[PDB]
């Protein structure tokens, strides 16, 4: 029957050549043997792999729009990507060249991605991870396995499947290996230890995730396509949460809608309270851990059904990891509210002054709350630049020449770096001088000067994110920060009064 | 087996080894560990080509027309390239020199690489020694460890076929 198993298949010569002699050296050889089963077992190989199967391509870019669209809410930027990709290898005929690569933060997307391209082009998936074993063993009984591609093409039973090399950044000699593997003048020649029959794997689509592009192999990079894959802000969280999270840990469970209901505004205070990362790894545990104390609950009988609400997910997940993120809700005239940028979201602070002496030689300035040396300059540079513009503007105060004043930025364990919050300190600097607070929902992040000017500044989005989560109003930003202030989706930005400023007289003008 | 030599002009010395591995070759069993050790060995002495050179054109205007076509600017290159076909003329001989270009990311330290093996004729080998950290991805392994592949170097003459292949060491 090895004949039926690839009759009505297309088959290649030097691959029936190999099939027939194996088939006359086992009719040689004698049967139920320590020599018979080897054989056996390699033209079976031989029959298994499919040499003329394919899959017809979907070409058409509204049906992988469509496919894409359904699963993986948001991802719009990757989603152009894709299919631009898709574009360009319908006009170009083929698909082969570059190979994509995903990379961001963990647990945001970059294998379901990899699973949902797979159904687009109607291509077969299959992930094997390379975090030598990827050539097969030789047949001295050894290793009686070919090697992990030549499984795909088994299992997939398609010449053109879609392959993910999941966590390439992992791999351990393996990156010349895949560096000849990726290649499409390589590919048509894929000769395997296990069998010495080459295959054409010049229709296969190669696919590779990671999270930092600082792997070892640097020509990698030149044939690899980087696509870099953002985090979450919470609406998006909520709403992957509420469509593809909490159906999948449910059915996990055991349980259904109607037994345990997780509300809309449950979530919110979940994702708001407990996770803060840039992905959904940690809200995916946070859902499975209530469902599992409500599974508990519903059969050892202290309900028969389960409704969780604001007031009591601590007694499922215990207690809040984050706070209320305002230490002031009215600000005294000394202190000022600055933003800084994590790399696990955006953080709103604050910048306290006051006199450490009596009466308001020169003074001097005492600054504390672990401060590095590029925010210690900034604070020497916003002294010195307080002090003239208070000169210019108010030339009969003689605070800030004669005082002095102890500059802390609470929290005072946490280490703070960073040039910004230079308009801040001016601004806690001439606010404490002139004894008049702020304007009260207002926050500032800019670069200045030693002459005025308002130095552009990095994480705008993160810090944007958590002043409008702390309540803030009305956000002043560097001019030179527009286009990243406008590169934000219309909800994030929808109720700020934002300012964009290059000197700070009009910071001045805006805070008092 | 000895066919693959029979084209190549093999050293004495590396002929006394692919004599003595064929005797433990054929004094040694099937489907034993040390047959297949012995035969990657002589397959991989068997695959360097031990006494070819490719051909060179030492043409200067046709390799000149091939620099200036595929690049801009750049005249140091193009003119210590020049150089090097003229001194690979008087000398007779295909010769080989050690250079380097340093400059800003992004303006053709990489590419004129290839252009030039292109206008030389000769092969083409790029690997980087950005990363690595231990010596055995260049000089190999040991014919006795477990896992066991000749390095990087070897590798590059054997896929090229040549003695003098242009080898570009990135980074
Ligand atoms: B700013 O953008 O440079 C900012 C100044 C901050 C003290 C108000 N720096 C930061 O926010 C840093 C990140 C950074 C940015 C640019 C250069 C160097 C560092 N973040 C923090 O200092 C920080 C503070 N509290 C908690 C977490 N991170
Ligand atoms: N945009 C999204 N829409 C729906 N589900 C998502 C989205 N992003 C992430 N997920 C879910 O979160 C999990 C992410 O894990 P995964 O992306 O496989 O980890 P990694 O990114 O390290 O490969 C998946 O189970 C996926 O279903
Ligand atoms: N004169 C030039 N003509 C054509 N391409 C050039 C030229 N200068 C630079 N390039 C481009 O620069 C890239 C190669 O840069 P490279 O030398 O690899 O920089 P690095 O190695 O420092 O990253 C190629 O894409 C090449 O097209």
């Amino acid at each position: 029957k090895f004949r039926e198993r690839l009759k009505e298949l297309v088959v290649p010569k030097h691959v029936m050549d190999v099939v027939d002699e194996e088939l006359s050296k086992l009719g040689l050889l004698d049967n139920h043997s320590s020599e018979f089963n080897v054989t056996r077992n390699y033209l079976d190989w031989l029959t298994s792999i499919p040499w003329g199967k394919y899959s017809n391509e979907n070409l058409d870019l509204a049906r992988a729009q469509a496919v894409l669209e359904e699963d993986h809410y948001g991802m719009e930027d990757v989603k152009k990507r894709i299919l631009e990709f898709i574009a360009v290898s319908q006009l170009r005929g083929s698909t082969q060249g570059k190979i994509l690569c995903f990379y961001g933060p963990p647990g945001v997307g970059k294998t379901s991605i990899a699973r949902s391209i797979a159904r687009a082009l109607n291509r077969e998936y299959f992930r094997f991870s390379v975090g030598a074993e990827i050539k097969g063993h030789r047949r001295t009984y050894v290793g009686a396995m070919p090697g992990k591609i030549i499984q795909c093409l088994k299992k997939t039973k398609t010449e053109n499947p879609l392959i993910l090399i999941d966590e390439v950044d992992k791999i351990g000699d393996p990156s010349s290996a895949l560096l000849e593997l990726l290649d499409p003048e390589q590919n048509a020649n894929f000769l395997d230890h296990y069998l010495d029959v080459p295959v054409d794997l010049s229709k296969v689509l190669f696919i590779c995730t990671a999270n930092v592009t600082d792997t070892i192999p640097e020509p990698l990079r030149d044939r690899m396509e980087m696509i870099n894959v953002s985090g979450y802000v919470a609406q998006e969280k909520l709403a992957i949460a509420e469509r593809y999270l909490v159906p999948q840990a449910r059915a996990l469970c055991g349980l259904d809608e109607s037994k345990a209901k997780l509300s809309s505004d449950v979530l919110t205070l979940l994702i708001k309270q407990y996770c803060r990362e840039s992905g959904v790894r940690n809200l995916q545990k946070q859902v499975e851990k209530v469902l599992r104390k409500s599974a508990y609950k519903i059969v050892s009988g202290e309900a028969e059904s389960v409704e969780v609400t604001p007031e009591n997910l601590q007694d499922f997940v215990g207690k809040p990891v984050f706070t209320v993120e305002r230490m002031y809700d009215v600000t005294p005239p000394g202190v000022v509210m600055g933003l800084a940028w994590t790399a696990m979201g955006g953080s709103t602070l604050f910048v306290e002054t006051s006199l450490r002496r009596p009466q308001d030689k020169d003074g001097s300035l005492e600054v504390t709350g672990q401060l590095g040396e590029v925010m210690k300059e900034s604070a020497r540079i916003a002294y010195t630049f307080a002090r003239a513009f208070l000169m210019q503007h108010a030339p009969a105060n003689d605070y800030l020449v004669t005082s002095h004043i102890h500059l802390h930025v609470p929290e005072g364990a946490t280490p703070k770096d960073g040039p910004s919050a230079g308009c801040t300190i001016v601004t806690a600097l001439l606010s404490l001088a002139m004894g008049r607070p702020v304007r009260q929902n207002l926050a500032m992040t800019g670069e200045v000067s030693l002459t005025g000017k308002i130095l552009p500044v990095g994480g705008i989005k993160e810090k944007t994110i958590a002043a409008k989560r702390a309540g803030v109003t009305c956000i002043v930003l560097p001019a030179e920060n527009k286009k990243d202030f406008y590169d934000l989706a219309a909800f994030i930005t929808e109720g700020l009064e934002v300012h964009f400023v290059e000197h700070y007289r009009e910071i001045f003008d805006i805070a008092f | 087996f000895r066919e693959r030599l029979k084209e190549l002009v093999v050293p004495k010395h590396v002929m006394d080894v692919v004599d003595e591995e064929l005797s433990k070759l054929g004094l040694l069993d099937n489907h034993s560990s040390e047959f297949n050790v012995t035969r990657n060995y002589l397959d991989w002495l068997t695959s360097i080509p031990w006494g070819k050179y490719s051909n060179e054109n030492l043409d200067l205007a046709r390799a000149q027309a091939v620099l200036e076509e595929d690049h801009y600017g750049m005249e140091d290159v193009k003119k210590r390239i020049l150089e090097f076909i003229a001194v690979s003329q008087l000398r007779g001989s295909t010769q080989g020199k050690i250079l380097c270009f340093y400059g800003p990311p992004g303006v053709g330290k990489t590419s004129i690489a290839r252009s030039i093996a292109r206008a030389l004729n000769r092969e083409y080998f790029r690997f980087s020694v950005g990363g690595m950290t231990d010596v055995a991805e260049i000089k190999g392994h040991r014919r006795t460890y477990v896992g066991a592949m000749p390095g990087k170097i070897i590798q590059c003459l054997k896929k090229t076929k040549t003695e003098n292949p242009l080898i570009l060491i990135d980074e």
